[PDB]
RNA sequence: GAAAUUGUUGAAAGGGAAGGGCAUUUGAUCAGA
RNA sequence: GGAAUACUGCCAGCUGGGACUGAGGACUGCGACGUAAGUCAAGGAUGCUGGCAUAAUGGUUAUAUGCCGCCCGUCUUGAAA
RNA sequence: GCCCUGAAAAUGGAUGGCGCUCAAGCGUGUUACCUAUACUCUACCGUCAGGGUUAUGCCCUGACGAGUAGGCAGGCGUGGAGGUCAGUGACGAAGCCUAGACCGUAAGGUCGGGUCGAACGGCCUCUAGUGCAGAUCUUGGUGGUAGUAGCAAAUA
RNA sequence: UUGGCGGAAAGGCCUUGGGUGCUUGCUGGCGAAUUGCAAUGUCAUUUGCGUGGGGAUAAAUCAUUUGUAUACGACUUAGA
């Protein structure tokens, strides 16, 4: 279906988690650095949370790719979708969430015509 | 442990726990609570999953549950399944 | 518009293969692998059972039979690596395994084919067999290990 | 007859660990019979497996099975290290392990 | 320490020591020895053993 | 044995110690 | 190289065979120890004695309930030497330590069956010639335990159907050794004999 | 018609704290092809 | 008087087992083996085969187990205090 | 050279603990072994430099990556404004709940389901009353303490 | 099935007889196959419902009472 790309591989699946979001509400899991200088989170102690920091960055070859090896475009009608004719080994369909159930059997129609694959179908269509 | 060092003690309780909790899971199987493989006939995997159309057709097919229908919810989806229908007709024409 | 466009788009185009420079050689068995010694299988429908040594395929297998009458075993397709062999030894002469190559096992009851090959080969087996003591008894059982036994210091 | 073994028994001891560190991907196996690295050159490469029992069947067994592969040696008495497809869960500490004889290089 | 292996019984007992063994006496069938009382029965094997 | 019921309630409390592993001597 | 083993502790000293009974345990091997009453110390008497009056004086000053409890018995002190190598407070300590069964004397079913010694801690091998040891029991009845005379009155007694066994097996392997000795020189036994049998 | 907080139902854990990081078992649940 | 062996060092000597990795993606280059033809372990792995095709692998989640892990911010030479 | 003494109090106590006596102690020597975010090899991310090429981009090669006060750069997000998508929408807008899914190192973004019933987004730009865990912060609301303290002066 | 021993936590040990099968101590005759070149490849109590074995017929607590007891619980007694 897609193209052939390499194997993808993460290194961290795992969510980046604010500290004490766990120990307190008001603590969103959002993540913000600690500016703290008293703080072994930013020193680094041993038995602490992981950092983001750019090492934990993805390869460019598979950056951006689903498991099904397509890019994710979003699409709200027939017009933008007529936007990837040519790239159907590329990119792939995401039908809006704002869009209805009358124009999303016109997209997927328009898909199953072109060839392209749609990443959220049997959205509001289970009738 | 130490007035009776020769009696074991943790590995009883883990016996007992673990057969314990086989029983209870046997059980929940027995009245279907727990749902069934992935390419059986009655599971719903790949499509939708909302209760309240669950509830309706269940209703349609027509001992305590948190489970509802909102039966504004139940014109709603009479309308859109007249609309289905509709389109339905429309390709059989 | 929900998401505007890339201006930039990757070529649908796959590239061929480099040239790659790994070539089919032929496989080198170990020394102990020798036709007509006799073998033990660590693994299958007949996990245990010792058999003989006939013939090295195409696709780096061994043929076996067990005989099949004696232990039960049949014209058999077996690896190298997961099997132990022994020092006892039969003379292969007159057996013909020219027959048999790999497209004999491809599968797509028993055939009528794979019976008579079988007892024309084994008759031409057990008449040789029948030499040494015992190596009939000895190929109808099974192999065990008991406890004392360590396989780094037995002699197999 | 009464034995249909074909494997050696062991034992899975630990991870490969410091004093306040442990390295869970590694595991460490102690071999029946086995004294010696010089002995436990002879087990490297083999494979191992550690068999258990759940409740549930899934495909027509109640047992399963967590396969790996003897890697090197441990030491001076015999021990070796080991790396399964998905590491030993640490409630296996002081629970026996299958060697098998396969692949073999006799 | 010390262990009691055996303890033995008379034949016939009182309403008293009945009504020790006993704690709602006025409602019980008063059943407490009867087994007892037969098992000294004819050469009372068990009690001499 | 006392050959009347200590039989059969000692043999039971046996098996359900060596089922729990509740069992002092035995393992 | 087996499910249990049952060791005897005569001649034993403590703390090794605490040492190998511990890593033992760890490993998953069920271990059963008897005869505590023999066990040894190094040192003499006085030394061990000062030293269990040491650790007996130790007590919670508040509430002496909730203190370290004082076991006297030998199997206790066994115990307790063992206890503090294994890292008890964890799951997988208990579950060690419940793999072990210590007793003063040899009681049943322990009495019928094999048992066997650790030489790498034994007093006759590991200590020199010309140096005094103290025994468990002693120390014991000096510490508090009123049950030396018990056990004693009931290994007299275990000895004696013991020597009854071995005297009937005396016999019977008198018997069959000479049965084998007449069936040698056969022809069978001359190949056995070449094939290391 | 959110959160703090509370009740009922269902699942689980609990020998003087809980929560957290690495790794896996066990149970439940789930997507893609 | 005649050798051998130990020790140290060298071989662009031979041979075997085990573990991790397989990046890149028409060709181009140094080379080697070959009378050529061409072939090759030479500028990054190819070939043969089986099983399953699903909750099996895997993810998420509630727990358990081994090891680790002191409550945040501010202030100050520096504190869990 | 080793050993004893060579003074030190008062909750019970520590070569880290167990315990160790031809040692599991002291001195010395010979090997083997364990083991770090250290060293070597490989891959990936980012930065920097050097080259090549009709495109603040594409390709090749290599060396590097600690960090408080602090400095520089690239980005995510909120309210309103100009343009545009002849954008989205009562076959359901925004908002809220979500053990369900996905993309980014991350900030954050996207999807599915449920509830709801009327307006709201992407992109090129502009603008600002623009992002909170703290401030014995402000206002409002809610708990444990807790069915607890207590409801005992003045005769009944 | 006979008889004896064993109380440390005996719960096991030995023994008599007659049945019942097997015996690789020795020599023969048939079958195995396709689990497809390996996948641990599964082998060692009853509670629960068919089973019809299928008959026998106890207590404690609350309430009441006592006061050798007692903050309340508890304890101690009595009551067909």
């Amino acid at each position: 279906a897609s193209l052939p790309h390499p194997k993808i591989v993460k290194k961290h699946t795992k969510k980046f988690k604010r500290h004490h979001s766990d120990r307190y509400h008001r603590v969103a899991e959002n993540w913000r650095k600690q500016k703290g200088i008293d703080s072994v989170v930013r020193r680094r102690f041993r038995g602490n949370i992981s950092q983001p920091k750019i090492g934990y960055g993805s390869n460019k070859k598979t950056k951006f790719l689903s498991p099904s090896g397509h890019k994710t475009f979003l699409v709200a009608n027939v017009k933008d979708l007529e936007t990837l004719t040519m790239h159907t080994k590329t990119y792939a369909a995401e039908i809006a969430h704002n869009i209805s159930a009358k124009n999303r059997v016109v997209i997927l129609a328009r898909a199953k015509a072109l060839g392209i694959k749609v990443t959220n179908p049997k959205g509001r269509l289970a009738l | 442990s130490k007035n009776s060092i020769n009696r074991p003690k943790l590995t009883s309780n883990l016996h007992h726990k673990v057969h314990s909790l086989n029983k209870k899971r046997a059980q929940r199987e027995r009245a279907g609570l727990l749902k069934p493989a992935r390419s059986s006939v009655n599971s719903k995997s790949g499509e939708i999953k909302s209760v309240a159309l669950d509830l309706y057709f269940q209703n349609k097919k027509n001992s305590i549950t948190t489970r509802t229908l909102s039966k504004k919810r139940a014109k709603k989806i009479e309308r859109n399944l007249k609309y289905a229908t509709q389109r339905k007709l429309l390709v059989d024409a | 518009s929900a998401q505007k466009a890339p201006k930039w788009y990757p070529s649908e185009d796959v590239a061929a293969l480099k040239k790659t420079r790994k070539a089919a050689r032929p496989q080198k068995l170990r020394a102990s692998l020798v036709p007509g010694t006799v073998l033990i299988l660590l693994a299958g429908r007949f996990r245990g059972k010792r058999v003989v040594y006939l013939k090295h395929l195409e696709d780096n297998t061994l043929l076996i039979s067990g005989p099949f009458k004696v232990n039960g075993v049949p014209l058999r397709r077996v690896n190298a690596r997961y099997v132990i062999a022994t020092s006892t030894k039969v003379s292969v002469e007159g057996v013909n395994v020219e027959k048999f190559n790999v497209e004999y096992f491809a599968k797509e009851e028993i055939k009528a084919e794979r019976v008579e090959d079988q007892k024309v080969v084994d008759k031409a087996l057990i008449a040789e067999i029948k030499k040494t003591p015992l190596l009939k008894q000895y190929l109808s059982a099974s192999f065990s290990l008991k406890n004392g036994d360590k396989p780094h210091m037995l002699k197999f | 007859a009464e034995s249909h073994r074909l494997y050696v028994k062991g034992k899975h001891l630990s991870y490969q660990r410091s004093k306040r560190v442990n390295n869970p991907n590694v595991s460490l196996i102690k071999i029946e019979g086995v004294a010696t690295p010089q002995d436990a050159q002879f087990y490297l490469g083999k494979r191992i497996a550690y068999v258990y029992r759940a409740s549930k069947e899934v495909r027509g067994s109640k047992i399963r099975v967590m396969w790996g592969k003897v890697t090197r040696t441990h030491g001076n008495s015999g021990v070796v290290r080991a790396t399964f497809r998905n590491n030993l869960p640490a409630k296996t500490f002081g629970a026996s392990v299958r060697i098998f004889l396969y692949p073999s290089n006799i | 320490g010390l262990r009691s292996l055996t303890t033995v019984w008379a034949e016939h007992l009182s309403d008293e020591v009945k009504r020790r063994f006993y704690k709602n006496w006025y409602k019980s069938k008063k059943k407490a020895f009867t087994k007892y009382s037969a098992k000294y029965a004819q050469d009372g094997a068990g009690i001499e053993r | 044995w006392r050959d009347g019921r200590h039989h059969t309630y000692k043999k039971a409390k046996l098996m359900k110690q060596s089922k729990k592993k509740t069992s002092f001597t035995r393992f | 190289v087996e499910p249990v083993v049952v060791i005897d502790g005569k001649g034993h000293l403590v703390g090794r065979l605490a040492s190998v009974v511990a890593k033992q345990l760890l490993n998953g091997q069920k271990i059963v120890v008897v005869r505590a009453e023999e066990l040894n110390i190094s040192g003499e008497f006085f030394r061990n004695k000062l030293k269990y009056h040491d650790f007996l004086r130790k007590a919670t000053a508040f509430n002496k309930t909730r203190g370290p409890f004082h076991f006297r018995a030998p199997s206790r002190i066994f115990y307790k030497a063992l206890r503090g190598m294994v890292s008890h407070k964890t799951a997988r300590g208990k579950a060690a330590l419940e793999r072990l069964k210590v007793f003063e004397g040899i009681p049943p079913p322990y009495d019928k069956k094999k048992r066997v010694v650790v030489p790498q801690a034994l007093r006759v091998l590991r200590l020199k010639p010309g140096r005094k040891y103290t025994t468990l029991g002693k120390l014991s009845t000096s510490v508090g335990w009123k049950y030396e005379d018990v056990v004693a009155k009931l290994e007299a007694k275990r000895k004696v159907s013991s020597a009854e066994y071995y005297a009937k097996k005396r016999a019977f392997t008198k018997k069959v050794a000479s049965a084998n000795a007449t069936a040698a020189e056969s022809d069978v036994a001359k190949q056995l004999a070449a094939l290391g049998y």
